[PDB]
RNA sequence: ACUCUGGUUUCUCUUCAGAUCGCAUAAAUCUUUCGCACUAAAGAUUUCCGUGGAGAGGAACAACUCUGAGUCCAAUUUUUUGAGGCCUUGCUUUGGCAAGGCUA
């Protein structure tokens, strides 16, 4: 077991973000945090590289097109 | 054998280029096989890296808080100093 | 070990994946695999020009999944 | 903030950061019946999230249960907060509120109290015992009130170690109460949707003596870890319910092979652990370290050196780790703050969901306005000072925060039980130390500080200057009902106001306790039962006032009924000698009051309902089924107010007018009682006919309030007037041999057995009875006395049932000090409390009449 | 629950005309009817053509073995 | 998978010890209390019966069990590549950088 896949699994219920390699930035509610990187948020803020915004009622990244996630910091101390 | 090359950058704030150009420097406070790391107190700039910069240090400055730079997406990484007491 | 992609919850509801290439598709989810190949019932790829052709029932591979989006209440 | 603190495996920056987030925190009551392990669980947990407490070899450590009396006692007395962050299978730390709450009986107000602050309920059941009567009890106060619900099977080792039973047998046992649990829901629960069963994870298997706390999916992702290539989901799905594994094509089938191989449960799950039970007490050291290094687990000379239960704990926790089975249980079926607020708020909240408010804390969103409830009183070690424990359901309270503090009785219309005051201070409450924090989000529980004074029971903590739409929550809906009352005097009443101070303090500590003061300046304390107010006077003379106290003896409150209509229409006129009031007196239908008293009809239901409700469930006419105005004293009160004024000789609109007035005074005569001021019961009032005067200034106020109550008493005296003394259901778990020595116990105190079934799987049987409960002081003690201590037994309150008597019959002599024989004994019931209330020593039928 | 690859198993028996699109590229794809396929996803196409969308036009190769790396997405053809 | 401490047994001394120092239980003295004090309670002190902890010293035979410390993975989802080439705009640190459209 990794720590970031740990990190991911207990970033779970708070809010974070998960930009992809294509730029697309997800901020919402992490959901479900496999293993995989997997990353499935419910009612998530979606900005692509173009500037546009957008809200999806449940949205899944897979773990392959992940570029980096930011979650709070609080619960690391 | 000892595997101390990636425990003696644990704790201390580094400063890493991904394979995107961005610098991220913050305290990386967690590793893994996969080469994914967490940046405590992380802040990503895709400018330049500001080393004794005349004209301006801080770029397209983003802070993230607690940042996890996949393994898939790593190549090179920096020491920058070593992290603090708190 | 080897866990499948969470499509539990997604499968049989109409929902949206994107393919690389920018690839856009929409379509239900009747079941996927273990190496990330999903079975997306009536599906109906959106070309970059804004027409929709249907392709019906196709399998979509893991590789080039960018990212799903449900349509649907899960 | 900073400040000291225990070590523990976690962070407190991790702690505060995990209470912003609502998604991550879980609100859980740990209750069940009496000395069923959920103490134990808790001291499990804590030893798991802070190393340097550890339990003693041979004290089974409580960290809660931390006052003096619960320690002397041993039983748990006052539910006791722990806030801590556990991890769950995948690793990932949740938030954990868990309101460990007693499981005597005589304290389940207590849970109450820890029922509505919370949105899950774990349910501890033990392995031997059984579902018992607190379980039962529990389980319909938990999906009466909305709450999800889980069950943790604790003490599962008494199956291996005390019973030893066969591995098939104990799964069979474990599948009885599992569906014995499953019976009890769906017979207190409509919707069939919450079915428990430990293949959908809400079931856990634990023993907190040994530490074994395993769920399917935690002991199957142990098969995972020490084989990766098995997949714990699937895996955890096949391992429970008849479901046979076959070797030869390593597949499991529901058609059992070979006709003698296990369950799955059996072979995978129950088996292991028989051997791992058995190889440590019996083979421990001749085969102790052949299986300690076939499960990966090492010992050191020293911890090999220790006795039989300490080894096993030891053993168990290498092996089992965390109690991850339980967080994931609490976790995929306790709804967090953020999804359960919304059943919390349609609920307990008064002004409902569907008002501007509660759709503001249906989202619990930590800014939003102040909208902190709070349900328990904790006193300081000093006792002086209170602090209110409670819930944050919207906004976030700061300390040094101006609040305004609702109690019961405030409303929109009336506003003055509501005080301003200034919160002191915050702590997060965990069991034996507290973690100040400068403030608290919503979804969280809370310790303010400062707002004590302006509440004794419920507290509706808001903002000031804002809300003015803001209502109060219910107040608690407790399970049973206080009755065992007892008078309290001081020894030297030149301290008579210390005392005073107590009862306020004690009034504040029990949720349900309720403190007044009779006519004769007699003070009045009602529990529910001789533990309860056990501990009550102990917390009396020692905590809060520590003076010498007199305790009268204990005595029940009776209730008052009639068993037959009145034999003349009774009538009042207001001393104005206007407004002619002219009713009558029946008694109900059979089952109309407890239909009442458990919400099954409400006032709040419009016209057509209610009408059409009793229409077709107690065939009332249509007129007589839209005539009916109040339900009984208080909100669903047993009797039941109806006019039959026919429109033509009454104005139904001037009647309208005094319909206010003529409520309030059927309400207090039914809340006070002509007989000896006891609450009327399942009586029926109903207004043959009343003159009302035209003018507004001759009606109304307080001339009719009392000449309501007057023509009510006149009412229900004509009407044959009777007693009811409070019956308590005993629940006794005695062995085979003492069941018959039971009945002899209660043979000498009116004690009618029901039922003695055995316990499935167990030696034991449960000697079920209805006792009086003015005849059940000491019976406990009797009972375990006469059986050498052999049979234990818990007394709650079930029903009102008549006195053999007559109250009515000045024949009778009753000597001052004799116990009365049956015939009589509501004659000695109605003048001895008559004398205890400070009234006449008689009352006359036509007392309240205007003739005489 | 139909997986990805029953079907594909069952769009190899039926000897129907597939098209596949390439992973990365999607301005020419593949079009065929495929006999059989792998475990690693390479499936022996019998008639294979190459149809690329921006230029209009098909070159047939004949029996070709498609990687499984290459090919992102598998749809169904009438023709 | 290779090195180095911490060994056990017994004797004696010193010191701490409110720990059930003790899973047992005595004696004395004083005060107090009501009887009128083996046949009696309370409070306190002290002495005996003998322990635990730590340290020191002695001598007996064991020297690395333990406690530790020092020391098999190229075919999706990360580490055995969709990888490289073309054009325009702002600055050119005239090397090229930043963004977009492509071909692969």
């Amino acid at each position: 077991i990794g720590v970031p896949i740990k990190v991911l699994h207990e970033a779970e219920g708070h809010i974070v973000t998960c930009e992809t390699n294509t730029g697309e930035v997800y901020r919402g509610k992490l959901i479900e945090a496999e293993d995989n990187m997997n990353c499935q948020m419910s009612n998530i803020t979606v900005t692509y590289r173009d500037g546009r915004v957008a809200q999806l009622e449940q949205v899944y990244i897979r773990g392959s097109k992940i570029r980096f996630l930011i979650l709070p910091d609080m619960l690391k101390n | 054998g000892k595997s101390s090359k990636m425990l003696q950058h644990i704790d201390y704030r580094m400063r890493c280029i991904l394979q995107d150009g961005r610098i991220f420097i913050g305290t990386f406070k967690a590793f893994d096989k996969h080469m994914n790391l967490i940046l405590c107190d992380c802040d990503e700039f895709r400018k330049i890296k500001p080393k004794n910069s005349k004209q301006a240090e801080r770029e397209e400055k983003r802070v993230l808080g607690l940042v996890l730079l996949r393994g898939e997406n790593l190549v090179s990484m920096t020491v920058e100093g070593p992290p603090p007491k708190d | 070990k080897a866990h499948p992609p969470e499509l539990k919850k997604f499968m049989d509801k109409k929902l949206s994946l994107k393919l690389n290439g920018g690839r856009h598709v929409q379509g239900i989810l009747r079941g996927f695999d273990p190496f990330m190949n999903l079975v997306i019932d009536e599906c109906v790829e959106m070309a970059t020009s804004g027409q929709q052709n249907n392709i019906g029932m196709v399998v979509i591979r893991g590789n080039s999944i960018i990212m799903l989006e449900a349509l649907e209440r899960v | 903030m900073e400040q000291t603190l225990p070590v523990t495996v976690y962070e407190m920056d991790f702690l505060a950061d995990l209470m912003d987030n609502s998604e991550l925190i879980r609100n859980v009551t740990l209750c069940g019946h009496l000395h069923h392990g959920k103490t134990c669980f808790v001291d499990c947990l804590i030893e798991q999230t802070h190393p340097e407490i550890r339990k003693r070899y041979d004290q089974d450590l409580c960290y809660t249960d931390i006052l003096f009396t619960e320690q002397e006692r041993g039983v748990g007395i006052k539910s006791t907060p722990v806030t801590v962050v556990l991890p769950d299978t995948k690793g990932k730390s949740y938030l954990f509120n868990i309101m460990d709450t007693p499981g005597h009986v005589n304290f389940s107000d207590e849970v109450t109290a820890g029922l509505r602050i919370s949105d899950g309920v774990v349910l501890f059941i033990d392995a031997a015992e059984g579902v018992m009567l607190n379980t039962e009890r529990l389980i319909k106060h938990a999906v009466q009130e909305r709450l999800a619900v889980t069950v943790c099977i604790n003490k599962i080792d008494r199956l291996i170690l005390e019973l030893k039973l066969p591995p098939t047998d104990a799964y069979y046992k474990l599948r009885h109460i599992v569906d014995e649990v499953n019976g009890l829901i769906s017979m207190y629960s409509t919707d069939e949707n919450l079915i428990l069963s430990p293949l959908l994870g809400n079931v856990c298997f634990s023993s907190s003596q040994y530490s074994i706390c395993f769920t399917l999916g935690s002991f199957a992702k142990i098969y995972a870890d020490t084989f990766g290539d098995i997949n714990y989901q699937e895996f955890a799905k096949r391992l429970w319910g008849d479901i046979y594994f076959n070797p030869k094509t390593r597949k499991f089938t529901k058609k059992a092979p070979t006709s003698s191989s296990q369950r799955s449960f059996v072979e995978f799950i129950l088996e292991p652990l028989y051997k791992i039970l058995a190889q440590v007490v019996g083979d421990v050291d001749t085969s102790l370290p052949r299986t300690l290094d076939e499960l990966g687990i090492h010992l050191t000379k020293e911890e090999l050196k220790l006795n039989i239960r300490p080894l096993l704990r030891l053993v168990c926790k290498k092996f089992f780790g965390e109690f991850t089975g339980f967080v994931d249980m609490c976790v995929q079926h306790i709804p967090s703050p953020k999804v359960g607020a919304k059943p919390k708020i349609e609920h307990t909240y008064t002004g409902g969901v569907d008002s501007d408010l509660g759709e503001a804390m249906s989202d619990c969103d930590p800014d939003g306005p102040l909208m902190c409830h709070t349900t328990k009183m904790y006193s300081t070690d000093d006792g002086v000072q209170f602090h209110a424990f409670g819930r944050v359901l919207s906004g976030t309270i700061h300390a040094g925060q101006p609040v305004k503090v609702l109690g019961e009785n405030y409303t929109l219309e009336d506003e003055e039980d509501s005080q301003i005051c200034t919160v002191g201070r915050l702590w997060i409450s965990v069991a034996r130390y507290h973690i100040e924090v400068n403030r608290v989000p919503a979804g969280n529980w809370v310790l303010i500080e400062g707002v004590d004074q302006p509440i004794v029971k419920t507290a509706t903590i808001t903002e000031p200057r804002g809300n003015e739409e803001a209502q109060i929550f219910r107040p608690l809906k407790f399970n049973t009902t206080s009755v065992i009352k007892i008078a309290v005097e001081p020894v030297n009443p030149s301290e008579l106001p210390k005392m005073l101070d107590g009862l306020r303090k004690v009034n504040k500590s029990y949720p349900s306790l309720t403190t007044k003061v009779e006519e004769s300046g007699e003070h009045v304390i009602l529990g529910t039962g001789e533990l309860y107010l056990d501990c009550v006077m102990h917390d009396l003379r020692k905590m809060y006032s520590e003076i010498d106290i007199k305790v009268a003896d204990p005595v029940v409150t009776f209730c008052e009924t009639v068993v037959e209509t009145s034999s003349l229409k009774c009538f009042a006129e207001t001393p104005n000698k206007k407004n002619k009031i002219t009713m009558i007196a029946e008694p109900l239908e059979k089952g109309l009051a407890e239909d009442i008293e458990n919400e099954v009809v409400q006032i709040t239901w419009n016209r057509k309902k209610l009408g059409e409700f009793f229409q077709t469930k107690y065939d009332w006419d249509l007129l007589a089924a839209r005539s009916i105005w109040a339900f009984g004293p208080d909100a669903t009160g047993p009797n039941i107010l109806v006019d039959d004024t026919l429109p033509s000789e009454v104005d139904k609109a001037l009647l309208g007018s005094v319909k206010d007035s003529i409520v309030q005074g059927f309400q207090w005569g039914t809340r006070e009682g002509p007989l000896c001021d006891e609450l009327i019961r399942n009586v029926k009032f109903k207004i043959l006919d009343a003159v009302v005067a035209q003018e507004p200034l001759h009606r109304g106020g307080g001339q009719i309030i009392p000449t309501a109550r007057r023509v009510v008493y006149s009412a229900f005296l004509m009407a044959t007037p009777r007693l009811m003394e409070p019956y308590y259901f005993v629940e006794v778990q005695a062995p085979a041999d003492c069941v018959s020595a039971v009945y002899t116990v209660l043979a000498r105190r009116r004690g009618h057995v029901t039922q003695d079934a055995p316990i499935p799987g167990s030696p034991l049987y449960t000697i079920k009875a209805f006792i009086p409960a003015i005849d059940s002081f000491g019976f406990e003690t009797d009972l375990r006395t006469h059986t050498q201590g052999q049979a234990f037994s818990l007394s709650v309150f079930h029903h009102w049932q008549i006195v053999p008597g007559d109250p009515l019959d000045k024949s009778i002599v009753i000597r001052p000090l004799e116990p009365q024989p049956a015939p009589h004994l509501a004659r000695e019931f109605m003048i001895k409390t008559r004398r205890r209330k400070g009234l006449s020593e008689d009352v006359s039928i036509s007392k309240f009449f205007d003739d005489p | 629950m139909v997986q990805p690859i029953n079907l594909i198993f069952r769009y190899l028996q039926n000897r129907s005309r597939i098209q596949v699109w390439l992973y990365e590229q999607v301005n020419m794809r593949i079009e065929g009817c495929i006999i059989g396929f792998d475990e690693y996803m390479n499936l022996v196409l019998d008639d294979a053509e190459e149809i690329h969308s921006k230029t209009k036009s098909r070159k047939q190769l004949g029996r070709i073995m498609l990687k499984g790396d290459n090919i992102t997405l598998l749809q169904s053809v009438s023709n």
